[PDB]
């Protein structure tokens, strides 16, 4: 990240310090949406106990 | 024995190389049929 005249990219480039290397807006983005589909393994077991 | 997040896939050798895809499994998984031949998921 060097000097690109003045232009702040920070914003839409992914910032190194977090997992996932993704953007600010992006993880708002992602926040933002709600889905029912958390994972894609649920066991035997689970839907048994509960 | 292989864990996947698709799942769990039996019958299958795991390796540390990439190539390009030839049969999608999911979760970023695809599988082949290479070089005494035997299937290979990556
Ligand atoms: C804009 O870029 C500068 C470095 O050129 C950085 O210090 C600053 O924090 C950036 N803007 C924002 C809001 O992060």
């Amino acid at each position: 990240i060097k000097d690109f005249g003045g232009f702040n990219f920070s914003q839409i480039l992914p910032d190194p310090s977090k997992p996932s290397k993704r953007s600010p807006i992006e993880d708002l983005l992602f926040n933002k949406v709600t889905l029912a589909d958390a994972g894609f393994i649920k066991q035997y077991g689970d839907c048994l106990g509960d | 024995v292989f864990q996947t997040r698709a799942g769990c896939l039996i019958g299958a050798e795991h390796v540390n190389n990439s190539y390009e895809c030839d049969i999608p499994i999911g979760a970023g998984i695809c599988a082949s049929y290479q070089t005494s031949q035997s299937i290979i998921a990556y």
